[PDB]
């Protein structure tokens, strides 16, 4: 898609591989709760 | 360490205003000490300091 054609286009002037890692939650993921503690952890996107 | 980390960890909005590790065994540095306690001024303070 669109996003795939810009990083082929990085790629061209850069000089670098690429191995693409799909989300394993799907979701862009907020600061949100360890559920453990009152610490606020990265679920989501942003964490991976 | 513990109290920045759990400020750092918490959700609330705590707010440190500074650090005063003046040295009271020092000499000569009275006169130092008082600049810093008069330039600080905060309504919560805690102390860590012996007896």
């Amino acid at each position: 898609g669109f996003c795939i054609d810009l990083l082929i286009k990085l790629a061209r002037t850069m000089n670098f591989t690429y191995e693409v890692h799909l989300v394993a939650d799907g979701k862009f993921g907020t600061q949100e709760r360890v559920n453990n503690s009152n610490k606020k952890e990265w679920n989501g996107m942003m964490g991976e | 360490n513990k109290i920045r980390s759990t400020i750092e960890n918490s959700f609330v909005g705590w707010e440190l205003e500074e650090v005063l590790l003046l040295d009271m065994s020092l000499d000569d540095g009275d006169s130092k000490i008082q600049n810093q306690l008069k330039k600080l001024q905060s309504p919560i303070i805690l102390l860590y300091c012996t007896k």
